[PDB]
RNA sequence: CACGGGAAACAGCAGUGAUAAAAAUUAAGCCAUGAACGAAAGUUUGACUAAGUUAUAUUAAUUAGAGUUGGUAAAUCUCGUGCCAGCCACCGCGGUCAUACGAUUAACCCAAAUUAAUAGAUCCACGGCGUAAAGAGUGUUUAAGAAAAAAAAUCACAAUAGAGUUAAAUUAUAACUAAGCUGUAAAAAGCCCUAGUUAAAAUAAAAUAACCCACGAAAGUGACUCUAAUAAUCCUGACACACGAUAGCUAGGACCCAAACUGGGAUUAGAUACCCCACUAUGCCUAGCCCUAAACCCAAAUAGUUACAUAACAAAACUAUUCGCCAGAGUACUACUCGCAACUGCCUAAAACUCAAAGGACUUGGCGGUGCUUCACAUCCACCUAGAGGAGCCUGUUCUAUAAUCGAUAAACCCCGAUAGACCUUACCAACCCUUGCCAAUUCAGCCUAUAUACCGCCAUCUUCAGCAAACCCUAAAAAGGAACAAUAGUAAGCACAAUCAUAGCACAUAAAAACGUUAGGUCAAGGUGUAGCUUAUGGGUUGGAAAGAAAUGGGCUACA
């Protein structure tokens, strides 16, 4: 008839096979199809084994310099004024300026923190935005 | 075991046999002392037809006689064999049908 | 499941317990003798050495303790 | 051993006594080889050569008999037997339809052999140790080994030993006050030199913190303080060394409270127990022994990996280096040994013999004086009404009784087969009779003879219970299980339930219905029948008899006004 192992191969294993064994002696639409864009991986039972010991996942956390920037501003000014869209494509946050300015005067050498971002803070009370702070 | 462990105790060696009733030795020969009957044991039930005899080892032993009928009696010699019979517990032993004194056994007349 | 092995264990060792208690004093003999019977042996183990050396009397001063019959 | 001494030698070939399950000729030649001797021709040789004997084995043909036929494992039919007689290597067979016994018929398989008995050959672990046999109560070193590439020794907390101290209880003991106090599911016994309050040393034991997880090698350690203090530049390692819960032993001291034992009280058929009260050894301190625990986290130490990969259950699977262990179950934490301050001891640890299993995990049932929910509608308790059990009768059982039926006989028998026995009915008993003896025919009629554990027919019962079951599909395997509705693997025809029908309109009620199975439930005496029995009788007729109440009991009737 055909086969109902679903452990066993990829179903294109399977139905390949079944065919050259001459059990199956009608090809399927699918297969056709299937040899000429073939999937990236064989899609073959695999069995999801829980790790142990002291492996753990590859995944990579997701950081850029900017982050480092903005962390010190959340703690500064909090959130923005403006809110977030996250919507809006292009949208740029209050806190998304801040970094420009401070990426701006990171090219002229100042090296300070405290000069970085306190005049980056200037920079953008000049442009007209609030920052209220916290305590 | 580890290697050493099996280094250190040599292969395993297989136990010489353990002798039986008739001492290795395929017949013996016996003079009847007694002839009496046994009950089997509990699952399945008759009276078996067993006698004693002393062996040419000297030994004294519980033996039994097979087939339908017999005729012994004190005194007569018999030969003995190694088959232990089931039913009865602890009688290892079964005489010989058609030599000595115990002669074959006799078709229905 | 497992406690049928034990409870066997059990009886047994209760049932010979019980019978140390009876056959007490029997016991008691026997150990004894086997014990005198051990000094024995150890003696002749010891008197047969220094005569297979050829000396007669044991050598001067010895005892041959006893060491078996040692009170309880 | 052989000077000596027992004593008078076949373990040369044949023979022979004895003995054993075990059985070759008291034979012929030196002709060949070998050996001895000879210068040599040669002689001698039970070595040996050629023969004799024997199914011991092969082979060749002249020779056909043995074993087996339940499964493993090739092959069976009809009688006889009836848990008897007997059979089997192992499982097992035989209780009236035996392929398993015994014999016959047929067959199968070996074949001059075939079976049986006994010894071999072969066969255990380069496998395992949470739950099955097995990681040895703990650590250190010795011997012996591994080092095989990269590093490390180290900081809250209850280690251990000393010495000192005490908050909460409790108690000696007085002072008031009250007659009781204690004690249980309920009592009794005990105590009233008792109880409540107020005062209190000693002794012992260490709420809460702790929903913490530390210290120690393990056993163990959690009131407070101080002193001393927790090996190794860290692999494994004993039978050597040093420790080791509780209990127990010796000696001295303590004693609040607990408590084996014992004595009282209940309980019970008994109660040498569980429950109540008293009280002791003992639990404590000092010193010495003892060396055992379900010393179990039932999971060895040291390095590692998370790759391959599900027996089951459990705490997922594995590598390397080691060491300790394990070869069916009982017998056996046993008997004997050695050692030990142990003397009813610890340690070490068999065999005869018995068995064909013993074990481990699971599965579906059933059950549970197990827990939690929900119920019972004439139904368990609470409750309502009328009765039975006592009387007389009526009628049936059981007994006893007779020459004198049978059947039912917990629920699911007992005014039941019977909506029906004076003769008949009738099957029973006793006398008598009749033997092709109901019929168209029949070496045949006939049988209320045995078996309801061979049955059909009818039923009872769980039951006004809700399930049974074909055909499929699914499950890292399946013995079996298969639902989740905001849905996770189930579709299913069929039979039951349900619906309809009946009780002359609905409705309700009642009736009817109620599968598959359960009780080898009831009935060979409704009839019919399988198997086995009788045949001038276990068959067919006639006449007459079947009594009876010591006693026990069921159901009714009539009453007691
Ligand atoms: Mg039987
Ligand atoms: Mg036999
Ligand atoms: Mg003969
Ligand atoms: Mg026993
Ligand atoms: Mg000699
Ligand atoms: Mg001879
Ligand atoms: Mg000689
Ligand atoms: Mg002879
Ligand atoms: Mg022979
Ligand atoms: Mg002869
Ligand atoms: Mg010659
Ligand atoms: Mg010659
Ligand atoms: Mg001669
Ligand atoms: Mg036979
Ligand atoms: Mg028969
Ligand atoms: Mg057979
Ligand atoms: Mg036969
Ligand atoms: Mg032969
Ligand atoms: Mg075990
Ligand atoms: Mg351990
Ligand atoms: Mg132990
Ligand atoms: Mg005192
Ligand atoms: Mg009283
Ligand atoms: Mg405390
Ligand atoms: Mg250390
Ligand atoms: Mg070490
Ligand atoms: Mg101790
Ligand atoms: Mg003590
Ligand atoms: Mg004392
Ligand atoms: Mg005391
Ligand atoms: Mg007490
Ligand atoms: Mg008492
Ligand atoms: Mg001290
Ligand atoms: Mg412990
Ligand atoms: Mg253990
Ligand atoms: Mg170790
Ligand atoms: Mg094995
Ligand atoms: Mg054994
Ligand atoms: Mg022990
Ligand atoms: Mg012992
Ligand atoms: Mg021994
Ligand atoms: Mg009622
Ligand atoms: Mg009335
Ligand atoms: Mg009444
Ligand atoms: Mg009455
Ligand atoms: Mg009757
Ligand atoms: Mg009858
Ligand atoms: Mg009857
Ligand atoms: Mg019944
Ligand atoms: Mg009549
Ligand atoms: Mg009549
Ligand atoms: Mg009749
Ligand atoms: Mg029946
Ligand atoms: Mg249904
Ligand atoms: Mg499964
Ligand atoms: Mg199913
Ligand atoms: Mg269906
Ligand atoms: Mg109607
Ligand atoms: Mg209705
Ligand atoms: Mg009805
Ligand atoms: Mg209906
Ligand atoms: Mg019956
Ligand atoms: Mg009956
Ligand atoms: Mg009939
Ligand atoms: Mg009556
Ligand atoms: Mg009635």
């Amino acid at each position: 008839a055909g086969s109902r192992l679903e452990t066993v191969g990829s179903i294109f294993s399977r139905t390949r096979d079944l065919i050259r064994a001459g059990v199956l002696k009608e090809k399927p639409l699918w297969l056709d199809i299937y040899n000429a864009f073939p999937p990236l991986r064989e899609p073959v039972f695999r069995r999801p084994r829980l790790r142990y010991g002291k492996a753990k996942a590859a995944v990579q956390d997701i950081f850029y310099h900017e982050d480092r920037i903005r962390a010190k501003f959340y703690s500064a000014y909090g959130s923005g004024p403006k809110a977030f869209d996250l919507f809006n494509p292009n949208f740029k946050s209050t806190c998304q300026r801040f970094v420009e300015k401070y990426i701006e005067l990171q090219r002229l050498g100042e090296t300070d923190e405290e000069k970085l971002f306190v005049e980056a803070g200037k920079a953008l009370l000049a442009e007209g935005v609030t920052l209220r702070r916290v305590g | 075991a580890t290697l050493n462990q099996m280094h250190r105790l040599g292969p395993p060696k297989h136990p010489p046999g353990k002798m039986g009733p008739t001492a290795g030795r395929p017949q013996l020969k016996g003079v009847v002392l007694r002839t009496f009957i046994r009950k089997p044991k509990k699952p399945n039930s008759a009276n078996r037809k067993c006698c004693r005899v002393r062996l040419s080892t000297g030994r004294e032993a519980v033996c039994f006689i097979p087939g339908e009928g017999h005729s012994l009696q004190e005194h007569h010699v018999v030969l003995v064999q190694g088959g232990r019979t089931q039913d009865l517990p602890g009688v290892k032993l079964t005489v010989v049908r058609g030599k000595y004194d115990c002669g074959h056994v006799q078709k229905k007349k | 499941k497992n406690i049928l092995k034990i409870r066997r264990r059990k009886m047994n060792h209760h049932k010979y317990r019980k019978l140390v208690k009876r056959t007490r004093f029997l016991r008691r003999k026997v150990r004894e003798g086997r014990l005198r019977q051990k000094q024995v042996k150890f003696e002749r183990d010891l008197k047969r050495i220094w005569q297979k050396a050829g000396l007669k009397e044991a050598p001067a001063g010895w005892q041959t303790p006893k060491i078996y019959l040692k009170n309880q």
